[PDB]
């Protein structure tokens, strides 16, 4: 229950990834987690993010398949840098830096699960220039 | 032999089959496909700047980013946009009337237009305002005139008109 | 089988140590190694006088246990085939190869090669034609094989003495001094391949650069012990050197293949004396007049419009020509040997325009301290 | 919104017109039963 | 047989993270993965990256190892969240090209036929080149030379990726790298321009040194037949000028 | 449980195809290579058995999985027509094999050797002498016809197995025709 | 020789191959379990540089699916009322269209249960009229494989009171089929094309 004016080293590659996942997607509001590890309470750091097709009933836990992320998560520990889940990052077309009623629910669900799992808003469309 | 001819049946009940896999992604692909909104170019406003009107909504302004052929668009034209690429990224033709083109496309198999009687001179009225006019425009050039538009049948409802017409068709 | 390795033993001193080898190899059942030991019987120190009857033994072996490396064994009856000196039935018998090995290997391509060897050899109008273009037809996906590559090579080097190929002919010739690198044949035998590339260039007309043999020492090696005037002539070729003394003793030095040709020595090396003045000066001169033009090539004064036009078509000289100054402007889109040994001239100029490059920058730099400093 | 239904397939697909001139379908939520629903009755929809 | 290749401002930095993060354990300074992307028009664009972790010995350089199924499951779900994507070629680091290229090349080319090589420089900034690309061609060296490998460099530029000028424009947000200060950047332009032009045509200067010195083999059958024309290109000629004594001169003086 | 990861080399050279076996050696090494697995399999069905070959290549593709099919489908047509290379096939094996994999899983290399081998002497004891400083588990299983158990091998097997080692042993197998059963008998139990 | 390399393959391939599209046709059924746009098709037979399409969606948009990429043209024959992706805006499935509001149902009886024995006095015409119409329906294939097509229009004219619609309804049973009734002395409407 502790909350300080935490911050994210979130990384470039990361970055590059959300956008173009979120090119590749826009009108779908793909879904996606985001791979970083609480090295503590709030020097939270991100160093990696992955893109999921968003599966045909929409928003779900089971659109993120769990056998998929675990082959996943083997794959990166095998070959690159192993990196907890901890976060998830949401391209949002709809309207802004808000949570949608079901995006509030599957969050409610990764923080039942992780031990914070943030909820990132990140416009795909908004950002078009000088402001993502 | 029994390692031979249990083969042969086996890959044939794919070929055409088993062609699931791709039709998956295929229609996976169209999940995650983006869609694209569609308008007409009412005119350019630059070289870079090109006025489109959304078939229902407000008329937008979109630019070409580097190589959508923007001389080859007019105003009038057919191009895909998106409220968040900011651009055209392909470009399209134009409409059919579809409902028309099936209606106007499933002409059913009929008889020669020789099978009915009696209107032999409808047969060459028909031939010499259809087939003349493009076959020989040398004759008619040599003349200098334009050919016809059109001919009207009327009569009583048992004739041969619709004969006539599946027949033309 | 062991009856045929009975009288194989025979017809032979020290075969029947190699028998023995042959006996055990099926024993165990080889193929490979089998194939070796026939390669090393057909290459042992004999002619091979009794070739029908070891290509009767080699195809008893080889059918009753069809498991042979294939390329390899046709490689080697290959030379039984050709020894045999029969071509009305030698059609058949590379048939009877092809059917007996019909796989995609070497041994399809090298039997095609086989049947276009056999028809320069006799009925040069069969499938002569054919069979030579599809046998690069067919070497696709083969980029470094270099087995069939030379032998490609070799049949079409020989097909130079056929209307078809001269200048492609010269060039696949290079192809096989490039693709087989050491000797592995009597030098004067090469001497004499070099002499065949070299009437081949002069007879030649798209031949203008016909790199790779100009300065080239593998082949001009071969002759510096007989006829140099033949390898400075190629040198006067190659740097635009015109010695025309040497180059007329050139023309009626090797009298066949020359003598008919030597007009056509003279405009070519009239047309290859100017790229020395072309490279050399990087427009430097650009006023060809007549009178260097004269120096450059000692021709006549009307023979240089039929040279300049000449050169403009090949790609020496691509500039504007005028007649009343006579002023030839100096392009050149068709580089070739520059003469390595003098490299020293094009590093000179390249290190010229660094030190120019460089003293402007720095030039540029001293008005520019108001503004960078 | 809530808007009437159209008609249905043999049991689970229900086609259906909506107030918005929807060509709309859906599967019906799990807390009702698809013999309550008729055609010609106004349903509402969670626009999730 | 690709006619030249366009490398995107996306998959550099990740391919130098991915370097940065196994080196920690793999000393090997081989860093061997797969670059995936896009062919369309004869333009070859990277769009993803994925390292694995690569042992090599100096002894006929043959010994490797690989984790080849998860590689491929890595390609199986970049294939699945986007079909686009294939893989264009497989990278290694260490410009110091070893032998077992060819063995590699022959056995990742099952998943793409004109299988090239991509070198990433992590460490060297030399002037701007951030990587390389090579083509393998086998089909020769040349009309009057033995085989070899001849592995040949396609010509690569770096690429504009859409959206992503938001994320660099606010990553950096200190340097600015644009024409902004119309004057003064220009400036700053035409000094690194010569800058690489004087270190570029010393670079050549040099080879050709080295070349007339002979302790290098000269590949000469292209380099004079590359750079003669170059020399003898009539960009001397002064008399353009004394033709257009006025090229721009009015526009200078109406400017004044 | 004490579980086994196993990789095999396959001598994949231009001798193989030779029918000094009833079908093929290359086919009674594979026949040799699915039994080993099957065994493996019986054991526990998640033992993990991988390929390596030496044929002037390192086939990874069929990496250490406990499936067998994908090694009897991608060793069949494996093209025995190149060269003989020991020295970096069971190298490669080892670094293959290094990959991760359970510290639990012991460590293995088994080799398939089936033709005469051309390799400098002083090479392969350069190469038994590192294997022996990184403490390697190799045991190599001869077929057909070689100069089997040469002293390049029995000399690379006594590096691996002495010095209170594993105790793997290598088979003196007679030209062409042999006993598989006898030459894996003792190390699928003991060694 | 080589079927069980060949099958081993097959059987897998066919499988794997079916399964994805089960995992697809999830992946866009529930899509199409979830379409909300109009399907007014206006159709251009784009071939690639095969089809393309235009639909009005119901919130006044269009959408440009490229090529159809899912149901073929044949079937998708252009109308009104056919599955569109609400977040993919792409043809989805065909689905039954709107029987023009008074057609929906305007008098259709779903079956009629009135039979031929209450009828009669006409027997020789019920039974010629049976022949021409019910015949036709019940042993089609009769006529089929004779090579005649059966007659359709069957005027019935008389005095009213002379059992032509029971004669109507009570066939229309006999051939178990759909029966539709038309209020002719109505169809004049005012309405220019209503009728
Ligand atoms: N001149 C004719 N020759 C042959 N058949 C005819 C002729 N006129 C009418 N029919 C018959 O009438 C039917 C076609 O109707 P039609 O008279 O063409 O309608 P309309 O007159 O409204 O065009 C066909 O079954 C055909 O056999
Ligand atoms: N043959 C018959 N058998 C039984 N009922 C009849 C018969 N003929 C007429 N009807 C009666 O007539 C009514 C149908 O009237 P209507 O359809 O208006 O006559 P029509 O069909 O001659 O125009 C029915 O209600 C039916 O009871």
């Amino acid at each position: 229950a502790v909350d300080t004016a935490e911050q994210v080293y979130i990384s470039s590659l990361a970055l590059l990834k959300m956008l173009k996942h979120g090119r590749a997607g826009v009108p779908m509001e793909v879904m996606g987690l985001m791979l970083g590890e609480f090295v503590d309470d709030y020097t939270v750091r991100v160093i990696d993010v992955f893109a999921m097709p968003q599966s045909g009933t929409g928003v779900s836990v089971e659109a993120v398949d769990p056998v998929f992320q675990a082959k996943m998560l083997d794959m990166l520990k095998q070959t690159g840098r192993p990196e907890m889940v901890v976060g998830w990052y949401h391209s949002h077309p709809g309207f802004g830096c808000w949570l949608s009623g079901v995006d509030i629910n599957t969050q409610q669900s990764f923080e039942a699960l992780s031990e914070r799992a943030v909820a990132v808003v990140v416009d795909p469309i908004q950002s078009v220039k000088g402001k993502v | 032999k029994e390692i031979d001819g249990r083969l042969k049946e086996l890959r044939e009940q794919l070929k055409e089959l088993t062609k699931q896999y791709e039709k998956s992604e295929n229609d996976l692909k169209a999940l995650q496909s983006v869609g694209q909104i569609v308008g007409e170019v009412l005119k350019q406003l630059t070289e870079e700047k090109f006025i489109v009107k959304a078939t229902n909504g407000p008329r937008y302004v979109v630019g070409c980013r580097r190589q959508l052929d923007k001389s080859k668009l007019k105003p009038g034209t057919r191009v895909a946009l998106d409220m968040t690429t900011l651009t055209i990224m392909r470009y399209l033709p134009r409409e059919v009337d579809p409902l028309v083109y099936n209606m106007s496309h499933e002409d059913p198999g009929n008889v020669s237009y020789s099978e009915i009687g009696g209107l032999s001179e409808q047969i060459r009225e028909l031939r010499e305002v259809i087939e003349l006019p493009l076959t020989n425009p040398e004759l008619f050039q040599r003349v200098g005139i334009i050919p016809p538009k059109g001919c009207l049948l009327y009569g009583p409802p048992g004739t041969g008109k619709t004969l006539l017409a599946r027949a033309v068709a | 089988v062991p009856g045929f390795l009975q009288q194989s033993q025979n017809s032979g001193p020290g075969q029947p140590a190699v028998w023995h080898r042959l006996e055990e190899l099926y024993t165990k059942k080889l193929w490979h190694q089998l194939t070796l030991q026939v390669l090393d019987f057909v290459q042992d120190p004999c002619f091979a006088q009794g070739d029908g009857l070891i290509k009767l033994y080699e195809n008893f072996i080889s059918e009753f246990e069809h498991r042979v490396n294939p390329l390899s064994l046709v490689e080697i009856i290959l030379h039984v085939v050709r020894q045999m000196t029969d071509p009305n039935v030698a059609l058949t018998f590379l048939e009877k190869t092809r059917e007996k090995v019909k796989s995609s290997d070497e041994a399809v391509i090298l039997c095609k090669t086989a049947i276009g060897a056999l028809k320069l050899n006799i009925g040069d109008l069969q499938v002569t034609k054919e069979t030579i273009e599809d046998v690069e037809e067919m070497l696709n996906n083969l980029p470094g094989v270099t087995s069939v590559h030379s032998r490609f090579y070799d049949l079409s080097s020989k097909y130079y003495q056929t209307i078809g190929n001269h200048a492609s002919y010269y060039k696949d010739a290079l192809r096989f001094l490039g693709c087989v690198d050491i000797k592995d044949l009597p030098v004067s035998e090469q001497q004499e391949r070099a002499f065949t590339l070299g009437l081949a260039g002069l007879l030649g007309e798209g031949v203008f650069n016909f790199g790779e043999l100009l300065m080239h020492p593998v082949l001009e090696s071969l002759r510096n012990t007989d006829r140099q005037w033949l390898i400075d002539t190629l040198y006067a070729f190659n740097s635009g050197n015109v010695e025309r003394f040497q180059t007329l003793k050139t023309a009626w030095g090797q009298q066949p293949d020359l003598a008919a040709n030597e007009a056509q020595l003279l405009r070519k090396i009239q047309l290859l004396c100017l790229m020395e003045m072309t490279f050399t000066r990087p427009a430097n001169h650009r006023q060809l007049t007549f009178e260097e033009i004269a120096k450059s090539a000692k021709i006549t004064v009307n023979e240089v419009e039929l040279l300049v036009m000449k050169a403009l078509s090949v790609g020496l000289v691509k500039g504007s020509i005028d007649e009343v100054d006579k002023r030839v402007h100096m392009t050149w889109v068709q580089p070739r040997v520059l003469d390595l040994q003098q490299i020293k001239g094009m590093k000179d100029r390249l290190e010229f325009w660094c030190t120019d490059v460089k003293s402007m920058e720095m030039l540029v730099e001293h008005q520019a301290h108001d503004i960078l400093t | 919104c809530t808007k009437i239904i159209n008609a249905d397939s043999e049991d689970p697909k229900y086609i259906i017109n909506v107030k918005q001139f929807a060509k709309f379908v859906v599967d019906l939520s799990d807390q009702v039963a698809p013999t309550d629903i008729e055609e010609g009755m106004r349903v509402g929809v969670d626009r999730n | 047989a690709v006619q030249k290749v366009v490398v995107h401002p996306l998959v550099l930095l990740s391919v130098v993270d991915h370097f940065n993060r196994i080196g920690k354990v793999g000393n090997q300074k081989r860093v061997v993965g797969v670059l995936l992307g896009s062919w369309q028009k004869k333009v070859l664009d990277v769009s993803n990256s994925f390292a694995v972790p690569f042992d090599e010995d100096d002894k006929d350089d043959s010994v490797w190892f690989l984790d080849h199924d998860y590689l491929e499951n890595m390609y199986g779900m970049f294939k699945k969240v986007n079909a686009r994507e294939r893989i264009v070629g497989w990278y290694h680091t260490g410009p110091k090209l070893h032998k077992n290229d060819i063995a590699i090349n022959e056995l990742m080319k099952r998943y793409c036929p004109n299988s090239v090589l991509v070198i990433i420089d992590v460490k060297p900034k030399d002037l701007g080149l951030p990587t390389e690309a090579y083509i393998s061609v086998e089909e020769v060296h040349d009309d009057g030379t033995p085989t070899s490998k001849t592995f040949e460099h396609v010509t690569s530029e770096i690429g504009a990726e859409e959206a992503e000028e938001v994320g660099v424009e606010h990553l950096l947000r200190d340097i600015k790298d644009t024409t902004v200060g119309t004057l003064s950047q220009r400036i700053t332009n035409q000094v690194h321009g010569l800058k690489g032009l004087n270190s570029k045509l010393l670079d050549i200067r040099s080879y050709l040194e080295k070349v007339a010195t002979g302790k290098l083999p000269i590949n000469h059958q292209i380099i004079y037949q590359l750079q003669d024309v170059f020399n003898l290109l009539p960009d001397v000629s002064l008399q353009e000028f004394v033709k257009a004594f006025y090229l721009k001169t009015n526009d200078q003086m109406v400017v004044v | 449980m004490v579980l086994e990861s196993t990789m095999v080399c396959v001598d994949n050279s231009e001798y193989m195809r030779n029918g000094d076996f009833l079908p093929t050696r290359l086919q009674a090494q594979q026949d040799a290579v699915n039994i080993v697995c099957h065994s493996k399999t019986r054991s526990n069905p998640e033992n993990n058995v991988g390929l390596i070959t030496l044929a002037n290549d390192c086939e990874v593709l069929t990496t250490l999985t406990p499936d067998t099919g994908r090694i009897l489908s991608k060793l069949h047509t494996v093209q025995p027509k190149g060269k003989i290379t020991f020295c970096t096939g069971i190298r490669v094996a080892h670094l293959a094999l290094k990959h991760r994999q359970g510290k639990n899983h012991k460590m293995r290399i088994i080799a398939f050797v089936g033709s005469p081998v051309e390799d400098n002497e002083k090479d392969l004891v350069k190469l038994a002498k590192r294997l022996k400083k990184e403490k390697v588990n190799v045991d190599i299983i001869n077929f057909g016809e070689e100069e089997v158990n040469t002293e390049k091998l029995t000399a690379f097997v006594n590096t691996l197995n002495g010095k209170d080692g594993t105790g793997s042993h290598l088979v003196t197998v007679p030209p062409g025709p042999s006993l598989a059963d006898a030459l894996i008998s003792s190390p699928i139990l003991a060694g | 020789k080589i079927m069980k390399s060949e099958v081993l393959r097959v059987t897998h391939e066919l499988q794997a191959m079916k399964d994805k599209i089960k995992e697809n046709s999830e992946k866009i059924k529930v899509n199409k379990t979830l379409p909300y746009l109009v399907s007014n098709v206006i159709e251009l037979l784009d071939v690639d540089p095969g089809k393309c399409a235009v639909i009005k969606t119901s919130t006044r948009q269009t959408y440009f699916l490229p090529v159809i990429g899912l149901v073929d043209a044949e079937k998708l024959k252009p109308g009104d009322l056919v599955g569109v992706n609400k977040d993919s805006y792409l043809i989805l499935e065909t689905l039954p269209t709107e029987y023009d509001s008074r057609v929906k149902a305007m008098e259709v009886d779903e079956r009629p249960t009135e039979q031929y024995s209450d009828i009669g006095g006409l027997d020789k015409q019920i039974q010629e009229l049976v022949e021409a119409i019910v015949l036709p329906m019940n042993h089609k294939e009769k006529f089929e494989n004779l090579g005649i097509q059966p007659p359709k229009g069957v005027l019935m004219y008389g005095p009213p009171g002379t059992g032509k619609t029971l004669l109507a309804r009570a066939c229309a049973a006999q051939t178990k089929a759909t029966f539709l009734k038309l209020a002719g002395p109505q169809l004049v409407q005012m309405f220019i094309g209503d009728g």
